[PDB]
């Protein structure tokens, strides 16, 4: 057959690992969609059916964009009385939830609980990365690379070094928003300062939830900064420079990694 | 096992030009071959190295001024250098390492560029 | 005949194994069908007999050689030639039984085992589970000779099954899972011998069902979760394509896309 595709009921996690939430669980038309700490209960307002017809539904109503301009908010609304083009979203494999008529993406321009969701111009930013799951906590992996060495954080600095099975400094949290976080300061994010070659990648505050803080583990084993289209690179195949950078893709072993859990 | 012989160390005033050469004795297939440099008192620093497949990493301070070519035929790397600053004064080491085994890394023993 | 990809354990390096597993992958599927960033093996329906299999020739530094046939539609070993004698796993099905006769044409004579090449049967003939059969360039070397001498009568049955369990994971399962390829690569890196951890067992147990869940997935999210294991025994579920993209490299074709 053609692949049936099903209608999974699922949470949607995003910025700083919080959930897509109908505010206060009031399903009146026009009420806002917010970021809220992911619950562990049955409450329908963080549970979303991904319908065959490209609608995302909670309790019966449709996730709906208030409009088609950047910055306008997203509401729960009756699926039949709403504008059909405002109820349709594509969930992408690189983590972005886009509204086709608008070409704008479900966004969380702030990281605090209660933040109102918006649609913004897509810049593959951490504020715009989502994932549908009932798995509330992030994926904690070591990240093995060149010469079988491990990605390691030490305060702001990050480099690869010999893999020690203890070392918490080598544990990483892959967040639903596409950020890669040091296990010991989940407030902080694997970060590129610039969209240019040989940008040295650091650990900084996730505060900005920026394009340079979003990553995707790809099928060829690279790790891609979506906005820049560059990938993680052990600079010059030299661990001892203690510098992981951004570099156009060529696929040699200094750009291949693997999430070993 | 592999050995690297260097050339082109020189004696220059600000604004001159110096080219450095390096020959090698084959190395595993995806590799790099380039140049490092160390002025006394300070630590060793990459300046430019090229991949097995023609891509290069170089240091910000030196881009534009410095050109790095290879030919792979039998293991050559060249470093071309203009707008010479008294800051480009160090011993320059030619380097070759592959990308499969950490061990397989090889150095010359430097040429003193004085500028 | 069919494409043949060559591997050797004599001076086998991290490069040599890595390039081997790619070559096998690039010969299993054309890379034409890809679902949510993961390549799909060919569909058996519509695939002609002449492009049904590929062969991998394995040799030692004892210079023994042995040729294994993989079924391109599931990347799994169906049998092996050794000099002038071929041996085949019990085909679960008659049309498989006919595709089988199209391989190793010239062999002095064929043999079909009574048992299939699936882990449950294969472990009980070896008398030990996957959890306890070490893998690595060493074990593969031993396994290659054990397959060669079965023709001679020097390899006892539990050792032949044990050798099969080694080759299937270090060839087929590694070709399916970059994850599993990396676990083998780690062993070649430090020249260690090591039985697979629970994470590796589980992926190989889950391959068929992961192939189904990704291909029937709506927009990446699964209808039902799939349970996996960390390198400790501890458990955790996957609901979505996204973490699998770096972990699975080939899928068995299960349906057509829209
Ligand atoms: C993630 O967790 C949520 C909450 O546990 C799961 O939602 C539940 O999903 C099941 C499966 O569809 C629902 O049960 C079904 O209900 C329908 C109602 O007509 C019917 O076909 C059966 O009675 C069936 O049992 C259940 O209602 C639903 N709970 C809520 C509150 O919506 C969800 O399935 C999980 N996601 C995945 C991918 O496993
Ligand atoms: C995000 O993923 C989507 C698909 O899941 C990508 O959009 C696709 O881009 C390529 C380029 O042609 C094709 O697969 C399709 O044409 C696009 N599909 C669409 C637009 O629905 C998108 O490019 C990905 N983003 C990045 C930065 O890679
Ligand atoms: C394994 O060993 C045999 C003997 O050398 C090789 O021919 C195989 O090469 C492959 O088959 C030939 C016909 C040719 O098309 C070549 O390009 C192939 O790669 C070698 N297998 C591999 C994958 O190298
Ligand atoms: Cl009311
Ligand atoms: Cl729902
Ligand atoms: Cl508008
Ligand atoms: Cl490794
Ligand atoms: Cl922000
Ligand atoms: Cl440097
Ligand atoms: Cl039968
Ligand atoms: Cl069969
Ligand atoms: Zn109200
Ligand atoms: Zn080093
Ligand atoms: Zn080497
Ligand atoms: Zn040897
Ligand atoms: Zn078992």
């Amino acid at each position: 057959d053609v692949c049936m595709d099903p209608e999974p009921i699922v949470r949607i996690v995003g910025r700083n690992g919080l959930c897509v939430d109908v505010r206060d669980g009031r399903f009146h038309n026009g009420n806002a969609i917010q970021l809220w700490p992911c619950k562990s209960n049955t409450d329908a307002n963080q549970l979303w059916t991904l319908k065959r017809d490209n609608t995302i539904r909670s309790n019966g109503k449709c996730l709906t964009t208030y409009g088609y301009s950047p910055g306008v908010y997203v509401m729960i609304y009756d699926c039949n009385t709403a504008a059909t083009d405002a109820t349709r979203w594509q969930i992408w494999d690189n983590g972005t939830i886009i509204n086709p008529r608008s070409s704008l993406v479900l966004a969380a321009t702030s990281g605090n609980s209660g933040t109102t969701l918006t649609v913004q111009t897509n810049i593959y930013a951490v504020s715009q990365g989502w994932l549908p799951t009932n798995n509330t906590q992030p994926f904690v992996t070591t990240i093995v690379g060149l010469y079988g060495l491990c990605l390691q954080a030490n305060s702001g600095q990050v480099w690869i070094e010999d893999c020690s099975s203890e070392k918490a400094e080598q544990q990483w949290a892959l967040y639903a928003d596409g950020s890669i976080r040091p296990q010991q300061n989940r407030d902080n994010c694997l970060t590129s300062d610039s969209n240019i070659r040989e940008t040295v990648v650091k650990i900084l505050s996730c505060g900005p939830a920026s394009s340079g803080q979003r990553w995707m583990f790809k099928n060829d084993g690279t790790i891609l900064n979506l906005y820049s289209g560059l990938v993680l690179d052990v600079r010059a195949s030299d661990p001892s420079l203690k510098q992981i950078i951004l570099y156009p893709l060529h696929g040699d072993p200094n750009q291949i990694w693997l999430p070993l859990f | 096992q592999v050995q690297l012989v260097e050339t082109g160390g020189g004696l220059v005033q600000p604004g001159g030009s110096l080219k450095l050469s390096c020959a090698a004795s084959s190395i595993s297939s995806p590799n790099v071959m380039g140049w490092y440099r160390q002025a006394p008192g300070k630590q060793r620093e990459l300046v430019a190295t090229m991949t097995s497949g023609g891509n290069t990493y170089s240091e910000d301070s030196v881009k534009g001024r410095f050109t790095i070519s290879r030919d792979n035929a039998k293991n050559t790397v060249y470093l071309q250098m203009n707008s010479l600053k008294p800051e480009d004064t160090a011993v320059y080491y030619c380097n070759a390492r592959d990308m499969w085994d950490r061990s397989h890394e090889y150095w010359g023993q430097g040429t003193q560029v004085t500028v | 005949q069919y494409p043949i990809i060559n591997f050797t354990t004599a001076g086998a390096t991290v490069q040599s194994y890595t390039n081997f597993i790619r070559a096998v992958r690039g010969r299993l599927t054309t890379g034409a069908d890809v679902r949510h960033e993961i390549p799909v093996l060919p569909n058996r329906v519509g695939l002609p007999i002449n492009q049904r299999f590929i062969l991998v020739e394995l040799s030692n530094h004892a210079e023994l050689s042995v040729t294994l046939a993989l079924d391109v539609t599931n990347a799994y070993v169906v049998g092996y030639r050794a000099g002038n004698s071929a041996y085949f796993f019990h085909p679960d099905n008659q049309e498989d039984a006919e595709a089988i006769t199209h391989l190793f044409t010239d062999v002095q004579n064929r043999y079909t085992f009574a048992f299939g090449g699936n882990y449950d049967r294969l472990e009980q003939l070896a008398g030990n589970l996957r959890e306890n059969i070490e893998l690595g360039n060493g074990p593969l070397e031993e396994a290659i000779s054990a397959l060669y001498y079965y023709s001679t009568g020097g390899t006892q049955l539990p050792t032949l099954a044990r050798s099969f369990i080694i080759c299937i994971q270090m060839i087929s399962e590694a070709a399916r899972f970059q994850y599993i390829e990396g676990e083998m690569r780690t062993r070649i890196r430090y020249n260690r011998r090591s039985a697979p951890d629970p994470s590796v067992i589980t992926l190989e147990n889950s391959w068929g069902r992961l192939s189904t869940a990704i291909q029937e997935s709506n927009q990446g999210a699964f209808a039902s979760p799939i349970q996996l294991q960390r390198r400790n025994g501890s458990k955790f579920s996957v609901y979505d394509v996204s973490i699998l993209i770096p972990i699975i490299a080939l899928m068995v074709y299960r349906c057509a896309p829209p």
